[PDB]
Parts: structure tokens; C-alpha cells; sequence
């Protein structure tokens, strides 16, 4: 544009570029989610906030799959009750922040389906290796 | 048919560990009272709802007298008592010569309180002022190097300087929930009549503990939780006479304590802005501080304790007796009802021997008699037998009343070779941990060890 | 009744269901191994205990393999001295806690073999990519 | 050599064994990069220093690829300005510390290329699974 | 003045009272956003925003 | 001086120390070394000393 290194120079520089283009530069933002006498508490609890926040998001991705890849398709069908839009609308018109306002509904239901479907997959892989 | 080893993560296994638990208050007393309540200000406000497991086929060993969780609670109470007394008045200026006589309030003598007069320092360093206040006995000691004159001093002048408890701070047992950190879990029993050690065939997990109350007393636990099926008697080794016997009750007896007289309260300005609150007058008549218990209910609650205690001591009448003598803190039942620290004489509460047959005469007949204890009061209290931990409880205007469910008795057994048909059980206690050990009897802390190894007879393609 | 929202989403609720059935539920317990003025030490050291404990387990699974899948076959065969039971006995009768009492023996010997065999595999993968 | 544990169990035991032999012992040093009243800052900040440093190095390997295998080929070819040596010179004569003092140049330029090439690969995998 | 309310400490004469500028930062995982529209009345949207 | 003669290094200092009671002061003594002891601020060469 602006080079991709500056597209998330500190963060968020693609926040208005629509998710079709914002999803191409994820790493330049993901890199900076971690880099963190009574005022010693103002530094230690600032450090530990960053560390626990980071791990508590890597914990979910290791459970859902596939495992940590920054993009994973999940083999969980997009239910009709969540189906409000066509794919042409989403990836070509809506920003990630705008999309968060719509898809924040149902969100805690998705994470359960992603989590349990991994156990079925891993058990199936055990079956395949046993039968093979 | 070669066998290959495999690894699993997140398996349900555990091992005991001594972590640091935390609190997790009730999150209802966290208005301005958060800074007021003693033993709650450092707690996090949370909403620790229960959990309904009930694991199933688990058979977990529990132990109460080797528990470390109660010791962590004890350390927390010690260190959080000191933390609350730091930011307010030291009574070093009061350590002076007190010229005191009997109060003789309005033509009449009061036996318990001395009207002391002393030269206090004003805000200005140069000018001293003559001031007075009605000090209790116990708080007051005759002064040395005088010919039995009317010169007295405070109790603690020769050992330490006591800080006045910050009058905004409140002494109330607000319930406390203990929680293990992440990676640990709290287990609790569910079997009835658990004698403190051995397996529990019905076990549960919980995010945090039941709402334990940090009550401190002696010779009678109070405001505690109750057993489920029957009186449970609980001791480390009943054959050893040195062990306390936590007689946990099923039904609560009710005790009503009061201080009838209408004390006032006056403030003495000392130094730059500090004040010292002390009694000024007793505007009324004179009283006796007393505590009332039903005689019928206490007869029932000693008959049933006799029945349950006779199982471990078969073929014996059971005899109760008064305490063994000593200071007020050792021999007398302590409180902090309404902010005043009573010291009640438990004789004749524990008096008389109940026959082995235990003829229960409770019936339609009216037995409304009440046994009335009589209680002293202090202000300058050395807490937990630590003379450096002393504090001065400010006086409280008006008369006091204090309802309370009781108990679990803290008994001790006595008897030589001579008796051997009945054994003498005296009130005991006064140690700190035994008051809180009686409610942490359920709980246990375990470290989860989620990494495991097992065979599957299947290979990783490579 | 009661359901999974307590029965494992509390904790540990497969602790008596035998490892044949307890191995299906692993994810929701693994999900809860991380979610963590002088009393500030009673919170910071409670936080940091959970974080370091968690990473010191992910450290081993990355070294052994395969890597973060929650179930892995290791290609390390059973030494004869470890062979005490038949597989039909284990997965159908015993519990994970019960099985831990037996297999806690030899445990520090297994982890070396898993660590060493991974280096051989990784070096071999480089050889295949070089020859290919 | 000698067994790798005897060489390397403490730390750094292959610091002078040339890059060819030093690459076999990597794990037992990787395993030792994470271990563990106002005076207690020398424990808390000593703990948190190790944790944040460890994650800030695992963050990069997840962004570059492939992901945390401890040895990865990157599909990023050498720019002409980096070219210094023949491969026979490096792995058979130079120690890892000696090699670090030479290739310490160019280092921050490599990490950007590794980061960018991963996004291209992940996008391509999305294209393949969509077309397939 | 203060004898009847508190005891005042003398300010350490080595200590200096000066408004040396202070920059506030958010920890990792958070971001600071600032407006750029002129004549901003303190509330409402800002059509030109920046991270710092 | 100790029973007939003088230790050359130590001084037999005496001072009014406060008792536990703030009003009463007690006269007390202790053998302080020299180096620890200095003559008092601006006195007429008397035997008055301070720490």
C-alpha cells in the first residue's frame, strides 16, 4: 500500500480495509500481542496480564485445531440460524470490526462445537493408525 | 504384535500439594464496608457458586489434623489482623501515672470500674492537660515504688505499646471462601459422621470452599455450621488426654449475651489530630454482664453428648467439670459481641455428671429455667497470647445484646486411675486453629497431574 | 440431569469412569489448567504458578511429539520390565487415577526415550527432504 | 559421543562440538530454557523473565513455521548479499557460537521474509482446500 | 495552622516540583486510540482516528 | 575506676533514662567505650559527654 510491514505497524492498520484484505496481513499484528516500589505491581501485573491473555487464546486454538496456524477451517457446518448473509457480502464489503458486531451472537456456542469435534477427529486418527 | 507407548494430556489424576489458596469473599459486603470489615479487606469479590460433582466411584482419603489449609488460614488471620491495626493510633502517650480511686458514680459504688485521672498532652507540645476516663479493672495495675497509694498504670506499659483499634474498622465474621489456584482442585467429603480421618466413599469437587466464618472464641464454638445426622465427636487420639475433643453438634443451642448499663463515650485529644476514646460516665444504674442459655436445651445437649461420647468410652457414666484455673483468657469463654470482649465464667454451665442410662426427662412438662452466666469485660486485650499483638478496643455507647447459635464444644478429658467408672470432661480450647479446623474438616486440596502414559498397540506412521 | 456443563465443565468428572471412557472428555479439563498490599503476592504467585505449570507440560509434549494433539503414538516400544498387564485389563477395568499408581514406576525413563526418538525423526525428515 | 545426556544434561555441552554434532543435542537445552516480603521481586521478576523470553521465541517459530519442530526448512532462498561460504565449510568446521558471530549480520531481514512467506503458504492452502 | 488536625512533613528540599512531561502507555494486548478531528466537543464520533 | 584503679579505655557514664512510665525518669549507668563518646556541645570543659 504502504508495505505490509507497516500495514500493522504497531497494530490495526488494516482495521478499515475490509476482511478480504485485512486477513492477508495477520502476522504483523499477531507478533505484538505478547511483547510486554509498589509501582512494581504496575509492571508485574502489566506483564502477567499480557502473558495470560496470550496463552488463554493459544489454549483455544490448540483445542479447536489445526492446531496453531492463524487460519483453520474446522469441518463444523455454518448453521442456518447463524446464516444471515451471502459470502459475497462478507468478504468484500464488511470490515473485521464491523463483522464482530454481527457474529458476536452465537459465539460461545461455536467454541463448544469446535472443541468436541476435535476429540472425534483425534479418536478417529487413533482408529486409523490401529486399523492401518 | 509389538506394543507401542502413548501419551495423554488432560487426564483426571491428582496428587496432594501445599499451594497458596486465596479469597473470594461473598461479594455482598463490598460497599464502603470493604475497607471497614476486619479479615475481609484483602479478599477479592467473587461469586463462587457450588459444583454438583459428586465424582462417582472416587474413594479419597482425608485427614484433618495433618491439614495445611487450616495453617494457611491461621497465617492469613494473623497477618491481616496486623495489617488493619497499622494505620491508626498508638497509645504510647497514655502510658503515664494514673491517679485513680473507685468511681463512686452518683452516691453509689461500682465494683468493676476505676475513675482514673491523668495528665494528657494537648496538640501543643508544651501544654499538658488534666483529663480522666473510667478504666475497667484487668486493664489497670498498681504502680511500683509507692506505699500502696492510689497510683496505677495500664496493664501493658511494661511489655508493649497497644494501638487503639481503628473505630471505623468492624469486627464481624463475614464469611470467607477459600479457593485453590488454577491447576489445583478442592475435594470435600460427603459421608455422614466423618471422624476426621479415613476414606470418604462419596467425594465432590468445588471451585471454592463453603462460607467459613472467622469466629474466634474459646470453650464454645459459635455461629458455625452444624452436622447432618447426629452429634459427631472428633479427636486426633481419644486415648491421649492432651488432645482437644471437637464435639460437633447437630442441633444448635442458643445463647443470649448482654451488657445492661448505658455507657457513654468521650474522646481525648492527644498530639497532632489523634484522639483516644474512653468511657466517660454510666448514665443509668449498675448491671451485671451476663449470658443466658436454656437449662432444658442444655440438659438435652449434654445428654446427647453423653450418649455419643459413651460409645468411645463404653460402660461408663460421663462426668463434666469446670475449667482447670488460670487467667481469664484461659479459664473463661471469650467473645467479641458487638465490639466488646466478654470473658464469661463457664462454671456452672459444665457441671454435674449424667448417669450412663441417660434418662431423658424432656416431656410435656414446662422447664423454662435459664442458666445465667456472669461475664467480665476488658479493653486492653493481648490477642492470641502475643503480647506484641495487643490492641485497645474502644468503648461502645449504649447497652449491648448478642444473639448467637452455639456450638461445637472444645472439651478435654481428665481422670486418674482412681475413678475408672466415670471420666471428667472439662472445657478447653483457646488455641487458634481448633476454631477453624472444625469447619475445614470436609475439605482437601489436590494438585492435578494431567500428563499420563498408557499402551494402545498402534504405531505412529512415519 | 445435571449434564456436561457440570459433569466435566466443572472439573475432573470422569475421574471414576475408566480410561476407556475418560479419554473421550480430555479437552474440557485441559481447557481449565490455565484460567488463573502484600496480599498481591498471594495473587501474583498464584497466577505465575498456573502459567509456569502449564508451559512446563507443553514443553514436554513439544519435545516428545506429536506435538500438541492431546493423544500421540510415540514409536517407542515397551521394554519387557514394564510389561505387567494385558491391554484388555487396562482400558476396561482400571481408572486413570488407579493406573497412575502402577505406571508411576519407570516414568522418568520413558521421557528420555520419547525425547531422543524425536531427534532421530526430525533429522530423518531433513534427510528425506534433502534426498527428495 | 558419549551419551547425549552425559554430554549435555546441564547446559551447552556441545558449545564446542561444531555445528554438525551440536545439532543432534538440541532438545536437552531447549528443555532447560524454562524452569522455576518485598525482597521477593528477585523471584517473581526472575520467574517472569524466563516465561516472557520463552514465549517471545516460541512466537516467532509459530509465525515462521513449521511450526515448532525444532528444525524447519523455510522455502526462502538466500539473497546474494548474504552469500559467504560453501556448505562443507560451515557444518564440519565452525561451532554454533562461531557461526553466530558471522551470520549475526542480515538477521533482522531474514525474519520478515520468513513471516511473509508463511502467509502466502497459508493462503495457498486455503485456495487448495476451496478448489478441492 | 495544622497542630489541631495533623502533623505536616517538610518536603525534602532535594526533591524538585516541576511538571516534567509524562507519557502514558497501554500494556501489550491493548492499544491507545486518539482523535484527529478539530473542534472536538469531547463526546461523539471522530472520523479520523490514530493508534499510538 | 574499678575497685582501686582505672581502665584506660572505658568511661563510667551515668544518665537519666526514661522508665516505662512517661512521667518518671530513673538514673542509670553503663560503661561506654571511648570513640563512642564525645564531649558535650559547648560546655566549660566539664565532665559532660554525649554519644
Amino acid at each position: 500500500a504502504v508495505g505490509i510491514g507497516a500495514v500493522f505497524l504497531g497494530f490495526l492498520g488494516a482495521a478499515g480495509s475490509t476482511m478480504g484484505a485485512a486477513s492477508m496481513t495477520l502476522t504483523v499484528q499477531a507478533r505484538n500481542l505478547l511483547s510486554g516500589t509498589v509501582w512494581g505491581i504496575k509492571q508485574l501485573q502489566a506483564r502477567v496480564l499480557a502473558v495470560e491473555r496470550y496463552l488463554r487464546d493459544q489454549q483455544l486454538l490448540g483445542i479447536w485445531g489445526c492446531s496453531g496456524k492463524l487460519i483453520c477451517c474446522t469441518n463444523v457446518p455454518w448453521n442456518s440460524s447463524w446464516s444471515n448473509r451471502n459470502l459475497s457480502e462478507i468478504w468484500d464489503n464488511m470490515t473485521w470490526l464491523q463483522w464482530d458486531k454481527e457474529i458476536s451472537n452465537y459465539t460461545q456456542i461455536i467454541y463448544g462445537l469446535l472443541e468436541e469435534s476435535q476429540n472425534q477427529q483425534e479418536k478417529n486418527e487413533q482408529d486409523l493408525l490401529a486399523l492401518d | 504384535e509389538n506394543l507401542w507407548v502413548t501419551v495423554y494430556y488432560g487426564v483426571p489424576v491428582w496428587k496432594e500439594a501445599k499451594t497458596t489458596l486465596f479469597c473470594a469473599s461473598d461479594a455482598r459486603a463490598y460497599e464502603k464496608e470493604v475497607h471497614n470489615v476486619w479479615a475481609t479487606h484483602a479478599c477479592v469479590p467473587t461469586d463462587p457458586s457450588p459444583q454438583e460433582l459428586v465424582l462417582g466411584n472416587v474413594t479419597e482419603n482425608f485427614n484433618m489434623w495433618k491439614n495445611d489449609m487450616v495453617d494457611q488460614m491461621h497465617e492469613d488471620i494473623i497477618s491481616l489482623w496486623d495489617q488493619s491495626l497499622k494505620p491508626c493510633v498508638k497509645l504510647t502517650p497514655l502510658c503515664v501515672t494514673l491517679i485513680c480511686s473507685d468511681a463512686t458514680v452518683k452516691t453509689g459504688t461500682v465494683e468493676e470500674m476505676k475513675n482514673c485521672s491523668f495528665n494528657t498532652t494537648t496538640e501543643i507540645r508544651d501544654k499538658e492537660k488534666k483529663e480522666y476516663a473510667l478504666f475497667y479493672k484487668p486493664d489497670i495495675v498498681p504502680l511500683s515504688e509507692t506505699n500502696n497509694t492510689s497510683e496505677y498504670r495500664l496493664i501493658n506499659c511494661n511489655t508493649s505499646a497497644c494501638t487503639q483499634a481503628c473505630p471505623k474498622v468492624t469486627f464481624e465474621p463475614i464469611p470467607i471462601h477459600y479457593c485453590a489456584p488454577a491447576g489445583y482442585a478442592i475435594l470435600k467429603c460427603n459421608d455422614e459422621t466423618f471422624n476426621g480421618t479415613g476414606p470418604c466413599s462419596n467425594v465432590s469437587t468445588v471451585q471454592c470452599t463453603h462460607g467459613i466464618r472467622p469466629v474466634v472464641s474459646t470453650q464454645l464454638l459459635l455461629n458455625g455450621s452444624l452436622a447432618e445426622k447426629e452429634i459427631v465427636i472428633r479427636s486426633e487420639n481419644l486415648t491421649n488426654n492432651a488432645k482437644i475433643i471437637i464435639v460437633h453438634l447437630h442441633t444448635p443451642v442458643e445463647i443470649v449475651c448482654t451488657r445492661p448499663n448505658n455507657n457513654t463515650r468521650k474522646s481525648v485529644r492527644i498530639g497532632p489530630g489523634q484522639t483516644f476514646y474512653a468511657t466517660g460516665d454510666i448514665i443509668g444504674d449498675i448491671k451485671q454482664a451476663h449470658c443466658n442459655i436454656s437449662e432444658e436445651k442444655w440438659n438435652d445437649t449434654l445428654q446427647k453428648v453423653g450418649i455419643e461420647l459413651q460409645k468411645h468410652f463404653p460402660n461408663k457414666t460421663i462426668k463434666y467439670n469446670q475449667s482447670a484455673g488460670g487467667d481469664m483468657e484461659i479459664t473463661t469463654h471469650s467473645f467479641n459481641c458487638g465490639g466488646e470482649f466478654f470473658y464469661c465464667n463457664t462454671s456452672n454451665l459444665f457441671n454435674g455428671t449424667y448417669n450412663g442410662t441417660y434418662i431423658s426427662t424432656n416431656s410435656s412438662a414446662n422447664s423454662t429455667s435459664t442458666i445465667t452466666l456472669q461475664c467480665r469485660i476488658k479493653q486492653i486485650i493481648n490477642m492470641w497470647q502475643g503480647v506484641g499483638r495487643c490492641m485497645y478496643a474502644p468503648p461502645i455507647a449504649g447497652n449491648i445484646t448478642c444473639r448467637s447459635n452455639i456450638t461445637g464444644l472444645l472439651l478435654t478429658r481428665d481422670g486418674g486411675t482412681n475413678s475408672n467408672e466415670t471420666e471428667t470432661f472439662r472445657p478447653a480450647g483457646g488455641d487458634m486453629r481448633d476454631n477453624w479446623r472444625s469447619e475445614l474438616y470436609k475439605y482437601k486440596v489436590v494438585k492435578i497431574e494431567p500428563l499420563g502414559v498408557a499402551p494402545t498397540r498402534c504405531k505412529r506412521r512415519v
